[PDB]
DNA sequence: AACTATGAAACAAATTTTCCT
DNA sequence: TTAGGAAAATTTGTTTCATAG
């Protein structure tokens, strides 16, 4: 009995873990069936991401099955908007079959221990169906406008001697696969620093793109559930700055009382809706 | 080829469009009708009047989420102000 | 009473009967849409259907409330059959 | 004499697909 | 093939003007 794909997965069982290496781009232009292949998902250097198995001794080779599903919020399953788009032939170093279960696309490519069973997506590009084709499927309500977010999905299904089968899941940062998003939507690369007291006060610098002169970033935390306690305005602009560089004021936590450190959340926002994805930043202790 | 909501759904709806959450089978009778009345007469350019009805009435706020915008009900500013 | 239906009370009503109580307009469209695919496929013969429903499931039960026998939904064990 | 309900037209504008180098 | 741009299409969200109880 094969595992439904909607069916979440740790990424670790006992001593099985499968890991990213490295995430891609925050952002890949995916192509439209009626066009051309807009080559495979990059690692923000200039590779391609990377994945690996943790604890697989056995000599046997492995498949890793690639498949995209969604981001935003909630269990993460296949999109009902996107299908990984196999590429091979001239370049590519890792190889690939593609099939198709329920109705999402699958490519599975070799997990092979002469490689300490590492493997670098190199050949998975990302096709884009048609909002009005798949709204109007068989049962079916997800919402396709301005949901162009995906996940790299990575699936392994290792075998044991017993006969049993543990199955691990991954899930890649999001993507944005949108031409008129990856432009317009801010975003942000690198950030500068992590730490700071409850009071405030202090400098980090925020590179990426889409930074313009009327960026404003924002301070908010939330829960173990997804409600909002905190939105409070970081006053930017020291001055001028880097085109694409921003650098803003830490805002001063929620009530400062704080025993524990406390992990927090800040995204940028540019027009009343460009906003940015969420960050992370952390707070100490009084 | 979209599938019409079942009859436990639409007879559960007729019974909570009362307020009593409680109905008599001649009023569930009439719900339907109602439902029957509304969608013969106006089988024509609907998507337009719920574009303008969301616009128009004030109770209809449309709020911004991390994915995109959405519609919601403010059940406070409908009622009375007379 | 039995005031007709308005594109503002179906409305209200697509929304609110969402798991959230938000939509979008297109998911609006849709909830309008099955509607349609209902009333207009309804058979003659509807009434019967929906006696049927009321006692055949066990979400409807009928209580000797108030003025006469109503009908209402348990609503877990409505929940349930989904 | 407020208050309510329905609908075509014309904008304005945000998003998605198809086209073109 | 692999992109980058962007015109062509689709969609959504506002207002205004008229009609009737
Ligand atoms: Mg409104
Ligand atoms: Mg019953």
């Amino acid at each position: 009995s094969s595992v439904p794909l909607e069916w979440p997965l740790s990424s670790q069982s006992g001593s099985y873990e499968l890991r990213i290496e490295v995430q891609p781009k925050p952002h890949h232009r995916a192509h439209y069936e009626t066009e051309g292949s807009r080559g495979a998902v990059k690692a923000p250097t200039g590779g391609h991401p990377v994945v690996q198995l943790h604890g697989y001794m056995e000599n046997k080779p492995l498949g890793l099955q690639i498949f995209i599903g969604t981001a935003d919020e909630r269990i993460l399953k296949p999109h009902a908007f996107y299908q990984v788009h196999r590429i091979t032939g001239k370049t590519v170093t890792t190889t690939s079959y593609e099939k198709i279960v329920g109705n999402t696309k699958v490519l599975e490519i070799p997990l092979e221990p002469k490689n300490n069973m590492r493997a670098t997506i190199d050949c998975a590009g990302i096709l884009k169906l048609r909002n009005a084709d798949i709204e109007l499927r068989k049962g079916e309500t997800d919402i396709g406008r301005k949901n162009t977010r995906v996940r790299l999905v990575f699936r392994v299904h290792i075998p044991e001697s017993s006969g049993r089968i543990v199955s691990l899941q991954t899930a890649s940062n999001p993507i944005e696969c949108s031409q008129r998003s990856a432009h317009e939507l801010p975003m942000v690369e690198r950030q500068d620093t992590d730490s700071c007291l409850v009071y405030g006060g202090q400098q980090m610098i925020l590179t990426g793109q889409n930074f313009t002169s009327e960026s404003k970033v924002v301070f908010t935390e939330k829960t173990t559930d997804g409600q909002q306690i905190w939105e409070m305005e970081a006053t930017v602009a020291a001055a001028a700055a880097a085109p694409n560089m921003l650098f803003v004021e830490i805002p001063e936590y929620r009530n400062k009382h704080i025993r524990t450190p406390v992990k927090v959340n800040f995204y940028v926002i540019n027009g009343k809706r460009k906003r940015s994805q969420p960050q992370h930043f952390t707070y100490h202790p009084v | 080829m979209r599938p019409p909501f079942t009859y436990a759904t639409l007879i559960r709806w007729a019974i909570l469009e009362a307020p009593e959450k409680q109905r008599t089978l001649n009023e569930i009778y009439h719900w339907f009708t109602r439902m029957f009345a509304f969608f013969r007469n106006h089988p024509a350019t609907w998507k337009n009047a719920i574009r303008h009805n969301l616009s128009l009435h004030k109770c209809f706020v449309r709020v911004e989420s991390e994915k995109g915008a959405v519609w919601t009900v403010d059940e406070l500013e409908f009622r009375k102000k007379r």
